């Protein structure tokens, strides 16, 4: 049995009605549980047997479904309901879990401000060059960051990291780091970071020339 | 009153061994289905093992022959003996009482962290992310090549908190962690104000103050 | 020289719940075990001890026919040396079992839309069953240190659970009718 949660994440406002769905691959009648998990915390049981409310859980949570299609509904979203939710198969060891659904705070679109940082002279003495690209205070989360070196699109030599939603403006920040050897770094001139985001009419490119 | 308190997690090398404990209060370990569930960094939940009230045991396939679940009635404690640990086993491990179809996993432990890595403890190198020469300006610190987690970063000894974003660390292909901490400030302040990031890595007893300037 | 009444075991209109498994004693009759095997309608016909083609040439003092319903996934537990919810808490075969285990899918008979809740199984028990033990008690299972006093609640669970046999279940979760034939001489072929 495989469990498919939809969607991977959704954005909603306080007081909204939120619906998270779980699709089982074969048919498990009502053997389904829903859990809530906040960053750094253990999962918390919300519903078992597809629709039975765990004691102590607020009544705005409800489950429905039997067979292959299951739904978790939050009738009126409250501030403490922003978290990740998981479905779990019951009555089967090797139990299947859903991939999770993150409920995020909705807000208006905000384009990122883009900054690029060349490697410091100090790091170059070590023989490694780290080029960093920063996307600050943007919404929604979806963004594309394309590294270019002398206009060659780079794949496989960059990692990226994203903050959680800011507690004040509900935006995200994102860093992308391009790591090269000093020898590879000195063989090229133009280092560019190209950003695609919904709040940008056209892609934004921030660049510098080595030297 | 009803709680599961876990311990035993820590840093360990591939092929090494570790034992996790789950001390229970409010439920009787030997009367219940007791489960271990793990969560790798940034991933979902995965069931590891179960021990029945009657003593039968079951395991996830990726763990059979390496892990052994057991319990002590006198101590009301659940155990997970982890042998031949691999890098994949790096996760937060949770114990939980399992009611199956009659409930779910209703009582959870707080979780304990298991890091499996061949890397050795190493303090970070702090490099400046210096402000561009050409409104809002951004500057930061690159905290590179440390092990293990965690690293804490402040700016100006805690006096500068507005506009600071410290990013979650990434694990590099070398086995060492790396993160960046950035702050946005008015472009006018770059001449007047001093900006120092303070990096603290307790596992290596490393403390670094780096002045970032244009 | 009468025929053994296998038809009333295999073709019963209802089967027992596994926790209250049904046992029929077979005595003073002749049994054609090769019409059971050569029916080609069973998904499991695994004999432990001797082949079915060869035990038609054999005699025993008594034959026991145990029948019940379980999930398709749990049929593997009806064998010597197995563990799991069924083998541990409902129906346990001994290590030195010398009979035959027969099973077939009965989704067409034991499932219904909205769920057939007639069939039960034991979910909680303090210890494992001995071979051929039948536990039919409904005492509330004490999962903590507080006594239950015969009412359900936290740490106080009714020990029996209902299968929810729905026709849309995956095959492994569909109901299977199971017959266990134990051989221990008034029964011949
Ligand atoms: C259970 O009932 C079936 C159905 O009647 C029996 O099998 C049939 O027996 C008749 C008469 O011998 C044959 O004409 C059919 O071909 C058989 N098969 C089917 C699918 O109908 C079966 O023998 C009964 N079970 C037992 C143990 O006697």
């Amino acid at each position: 049995i495989q469990l498919t949660q939809s969607p991977s994440s959704l954005s909603a406002s306080v007081g909204d009605r939120v619906t998270i769905t779980c699709r089982a691959s074969q048919g498990i009648s009502s053997y389904l549980a829903w859990y809530q998990q906040k960053p750094g915390k253990a999962p918390k049981l919300l519903i078992y047997a597809a629709s039975t409310l765990q004691s102590g859980v607020p009544s705005r949570f409800s489950g429905s479904g039997s067979g292959t299609d299951f739904t978790l509904t939050i009738s009126s979203l409250q501030p403490e309901d922003f978290a990740t939710y998981y479905c779990q198969q019951l009555n089967s060891y090797p139990p299947a879990f859903g991939g999770g659904t993150k409920v995020e705070i909705k807000r208006t679109v905000a384009a990122p401000s883009v900054f690029i940082f060349p490697p410091s002279d100090e790091q170059l003495k070590s023989g490694t060059a780290s080029v960093v690209c920063l996307l600050n205070n943007f919404y929604p989360r979806e963004a594309k960051v394309q590294w270019k070196v002398d206009n060659a699109l780079q794949s496989g030599n960059s990692q990226e990291s994203v903050t959680e939603q800011d507690s004040k403006d509900s935006t995200y920040s994102l860093s992308s780091t391009l790591t090269l050897s000093k020898a590879d770094y000195e063989k090229h001139k133009v280092y560019a970071c190209e950003v695609t985001h919904q709040g940008l009419s056209s892609p934004v490119t921030k660049s510098f020339n080595r030297g | 009153e009803v709680q599961l308190v876990e311990s035993g997690g820590g840093l360990i090398q591939p092929g090494g061994s570790l034992r996790l404990s789950c001390a229970a209060s409010g439920i009787t370990v030997s009367s219940n289905y007791m489960s271990w569930v793990r969560q790798a960094p940034g991933k979902g939940l995965e069931w590891v093992s179960v021990i029945y009230s009657g003593g039968s045991t079951d395991y996830a396939d990726s763990v059979k022959g390496r892990f052994t679940i057991s319990r002590d009635k006198s101590k009301n404690t659940l155990y997970l003996q982890m042998n031949s640990l691999r890098a994949e086993d790096t996760a937060v491990y949770y114990c939980a009482r399992d009611l199956g179809e009659a409930g779910g996993m209703d009582v959870w432990g707080q979780g304990t962290t298991v890091t499996v890595s061949s890397a050795s403890t190493k303090g970070p190198s702090v490099f400046p992310l210096a402000p561009s020469s050409k409104g809002t300006a951004a500057l930061g610190c690159l905290v590179k090549d440390y092990f293990p987690e965690p690293v804490t970063v402040s700016w100006n000894s805690g006096a500068l908190t507005s506009g600071v974003h410290t990013f979650p660390a990434v694990l590099q292909s070398s086995g060492l962690y790396s993160l960046s901490s950035v702050v946005t400030v008015p472009s006018s302040s770059l001449g007047t104000q001093t900006y120092i990031c303070n990096v603290n890595h307790k596992p290596s007893n490393t403390k670094v103050d780096k002045k970032v300037e244009p | 020289t009468n025929l053994c009444p296998f038809g009333e075991v295999f073709n019963a209109t209802r089967f027992a719940s596994v926790y209250a498994w049904n046992r029929k004693r077979i005595s003073n009759c002749v049994a054609d075990y090769s019409v059971l095997y050569n029916s080609a309608s069973f998904s499991t016909f695994k004999c432990y001890g001797v082949s079915p083609t060869k035990l038609n040439d054999l005699c025993f003092t008594n034959v026991y026919a145990d029948s019940f319903v379980i999930r398709g996934d749990e049929v593997r537990q009806i064998a010597p040396g197995q563990t799991g919810k069924i083998a541990d808490y409902n129906y346990k075969l001994p290590d030195d079992f010398t009979g035959c285990v027969i099973a077939w899918n009965s989704n067409n008979l034991d499932s219904k839309v909205g769920g057939n809740y007639n069939y039960l199984y034991r979910l909680f028990r303090k210890s494992n069953l001995k071979p051929f033990e039948r536990d039919i008690s409904t005492e509330i299972y004490q999962a903590g240190s507080t006594p239950c006093n015969g009412v359900e609640g936290f740490n106080c669970y009714f020990p029996l659970q209902s299968y929810g046999f729905q026709p849309t279940n995956g095959v492994g979760y569909q109901p299977y009718r199971v017959v266990v034939l134990s051989f221990e001489a008034t029964v011949c072929g």
